[PDB]
């Protein structure tokens, strides 16, 4: 390990003391310089926790802060919360059929906004292969949906 | 000096154990055995006192 | 109002704000768009930027 | 989720006694146990440290510095404070000219100075603005409050008192009203002309604190925006209020980068107020005092405030509960609202006058 | 937490702890062998202090080191300008009017390969400028004033020789860290820009070409909403309906430059993009000295006018027209004659100053 290699460097130089692998020093370093790896490798995942798309400590927290508990939250996959999570905190865009396209493929869909078939606001999306609530949250003032599956 | 040491981080503890107080202390807005029993705490740590 | 903290960042922020507008003033040199303009408020457009 | 110090301790004990075997570092007052008490030590000072590493990554539960940095770079602009204006009389005993730079002194300290040169030949008492120099929330005033100058000019009395009082100071907001406008901004993302864009644009002007946004109000093409300002006593809005708000929607520019904003120019949004619609409930209750009762009327109000809307519905039970909230009663029997409350979107409930 | 403790501090209280839990007390001057234990655990404890520090230094991106600011634009959407070319002119003499091939290579001394991309016929013996590219992404292939450039593989009846007397420009490295967080923060700050008339402006007039434009908000009733375009910089100043289809799809749908996501028109409103139709109003106007110079500025001044002061369903008094000949001050007399009424056109309709005579 390199964590007990430091701890031996650390120690003084010189002819007492034994420094050699298999020596009483040696096998002390290791059970005294344990500890302090797993508390680096905690600080290591700090890095990792950061962002909210790989975050598994501070889930609870970024929902929170987020206000993400809602329909396009899935039942329980924890990557469905982070994915939610991780597109909530950088939701944002227009109201065009490209942009509506670009935001229900984000989320693992595939749909097309078509056009109209009755009127002109109702706006035809096709779903081919949580979406209906998330667009209904998210869709224009104005505008009304219509859809279909394929 | 080690005597004149003792004191201030006596403060510093002190009003350390303040802060986490302040923090942690949760209002309770009921008028049940929760308020009540916070209030027999409070008049018994104010009768030892 | 920069502190040595921050004095470098905001100079940097507003050394490419300035360098945005220079840019873009002096790219367009000879235009028949650009005929339209008057000469003296170019001059004093580009020793301004 | 730290480790605590106990557990630290005994893993530091347990990987010394596997490392040498035969030992027993868990023995009173001995060095390996001096050693791992050490260690346990040194390793509760960084797990302390990578707490507070941690904790910083979101603003909700960040410092006040740190916080005050995710503000700046998400965007939320902190607004400075303001000077103390209003209006200072004046006595004159002949013509002159008052500069620009004079300044009048309070009892306390507080100086005033003039923004603009003026010219006056009455001879007499005469009304100026006058702006403070402090820009802070002391600036401001009571009714009455006398005053005097510090810069001699010609021809003016020293003392000077003014009957309207200094009004307009204030401060910058607090880093929790920062981090309050930053988790708002995170939790309803910003669209063109959307359900919640519609709301906060109607919010983001001044007086309003509350409002609603229906998509498809009156047909396909139109949306209606209908906002309460609680602040004031009608506790609703005027014409000319629905106007600018209308108007606000209609067009802003953007703080950020400086270009105008707003609502589609295709769509139509017909702002209009609210109409009240009082609620008389009939409450007995077994004591009677002034306190209990305004006890239980603002108890009312703030349940309206919270769970009520337009076009929304009141079930008894809200009432029931809200009147059962109150500490002081015995009996809080509810006898008039029986049924159910509804009202069309363009009229918002309201707690009427109470009978007791 | 903040202002971690020094290692002084930690030697001073690891000794203290190895101290305090042992029966005797150590003397004043000793060297005992818990003392190098006790120093060990100390820079064990301040170097992982040190890590930690440097962990969280690292979350918030106006103090993260580049690869770490790296990964937050890699998070965000935000993707790194890579190295550019530099391209200028270089005038090339032929013999007997060759054609050149599609990737022809010059090189200069230092050793930096120049290449032409293109495919160019000479009709005549003499010297003609084409557009070059350098093959070095870096800023080095960027030379200056009249440089010289020989070719690498000969052409028939070309002479190995390029002046560029006009230096090449271009050379841009690699983007810097405080360029790349300045445009992260831009797309994180950005604002969404919901179709309005001020916004199909600025959508027209970003396609390469396009110089003025304008939108006409509730046009034939509400719902739907015009819009017009037109291209000074060429000789035909209005467009063709390539270009009115070109417009129309990056209106419907085009990537924003300086934000990542996706922009573009309202769901429910319909627009139209038409384009202008040419009224032509002729000057002929009076000039006492006649010359071809007096008559140039005087042109250029009535079409000055014009591109200031003429908007898609507006009229244009003849006030303005004698104005703009009279500021020329070249003249002794002048007179309007054909314009004495007051010009005007609907939406689709755009005034324009048709031939001049007499002038």
């Amino acid at each position: 390990t390199p964590w007990q290699t430091a701890f031996l460097q650390l120690l003084p130089s010189g002819l007492a003391w034994n420094k050699s692998p298999d020596s009483k020093l040696s096998a002390l370093a290791q059970a005294i310089s344990d500890v302090i790896a797993t508390a680096a490798d905690d600080a290591r995942q700090m890095l990792r926790e950061r962002f909210p798309s790989t975050s598994r400590w501070y889930l609870g927290e970024w929902e929170s802060f987020l206000g993400l508990p809602d329909c396009t939250s899935e039942n329980g996959t924890l990557s469905e919360r982070q994915r939610a999570a991780a597109n909530k905190m950088r939701m944002t865009g227009n109201l065009s059929r490209r942009f509506y396209e670009w935001l229900a493929a984000q989320y693992g869909f595939t749909v097309r906004l078509t056009d109209s078939t009755e009127g002109q606001w109702v706006t035809q999306v096709n779903i081919y292969g949580a979406l209906e609530c998330l667009l209904e949250k998210y869709k224009p003032a104005h505008q009304i949906y219509k859809f279909v599956y394929h | 000096d080690t005597s004149a040491a003792v004191p201030a981080q006596a403060v510093a503890v002190t009003g350390s154990l303040g802060d986490t107080l302040s923090s942690v202390w949760q209002t309770v807005k009921d008028g049940t055995a929760a308020a009540t029993a916070v209030m027999e705490a409070v008049t018994g740590v104010i009768d030892d006192i | 109002l920069c502190d040595t903290r921050t004095a470098f960042s905001t100079w940097n922020r507003l050394a490419q704000r300035f360098e945005r507008r220079h840019a873009a003033t002096a790219g367009r040199q000879g235009t028949i768009t650009t005929s339209y303009n008057s000469p003296v408020a170019e001059k004093n457009i580009a020793t301004l930027n | 989720s730290p480790p605590t110090l106990s557990s630290l301790i005994a893993r530091t004990e347990q990987n010394i006694e596997q490392r040498l075997p035969g030992s027993w570092p868990q023995a009173r007052e001995k060095t390996l146990s001096a050693i791992a008490y050490a260690q346990a030590g040194l390793a509760a000072g960084c797990h302390e440290h990578i707490s507070w590493v941690g904790r910083q990554i979101i603003p909700s539960t960040a410092d006040e510095d740190e916080l005050l940095e995710h503000c700046r770079f998400w965007g939320v602009r902190r607004k400075q404070a303001t000077a103390a204006s209003g209006p200072l009389t004046v006595t004159t005993s002949a013509a002159t000219t008052i500069p620009a730079g004079t300044r009048w002194q309070r009892a306390d300290g507080v100086v005033y100075s003039l923004a603009d040169t003026i010219v006056i030949d009455r001879a007499g008492t005469t009304e100026i603005t006058v702006t403070a120099l402090a820009a802070g929330e002391a600036g401001n005033t009571g009714e009455n409050t006398l005053l005097t100058l510090i810069t001699p000019v010609a021809c003016v009395v020293s003392d000077a008192i003014t009957v309207k009082g200094f009004s307009g100071g204030a401060d910058i907001e607090s880093a929790a009203e920062l981090l309050s406008r930053l988790e708002y901004r995170v939790q309803y993302p910003p669209f063109g002309g959307n359900q919640f864009d519609y709301v906060r644009w109607a919010r983001e002007v001044s007086g309003v604190t509350r409002a609603w946004c229906f998509p498809t109000w009156k047909g396909g093409g139109t949306v209606g925006v209908t906002f309460v300002m609680d602040n004031r006593s009608n506790i609703f809005p005027q014409p000319a209020d629905v106007e600018r708000v209308a108007d606000y929607i209609a067009g802003h520019t953007d703080p950020i980068t400086g270009l105008i904003v707003g609502q589609p120019d295709g769509v139509n949004v017909t702002v209009f107020a609210p109409k009240a619609k009082p609620v008389n409930p009939r409450i007995y209750i077994s004591p009677k005092t002034a306190e209990l009762k305004q006890a239980i009327t603002n108890a009312i109000n703030t349940m309206f405030f919270n769970e009520v809307m337009p076009g929304g519905a009141l079930a008894p039970s809200r009432i029931i509960r809200a009147v059962a909230g109150v500490t002081g009663l015995d009996d809080f029997e509810v006898r008039f609202p029986t049924e159910i409350q509804r009202s069309e979107n363009t009229e918002l409930l309201t707690a009427g006058t109470i009978e007791w």
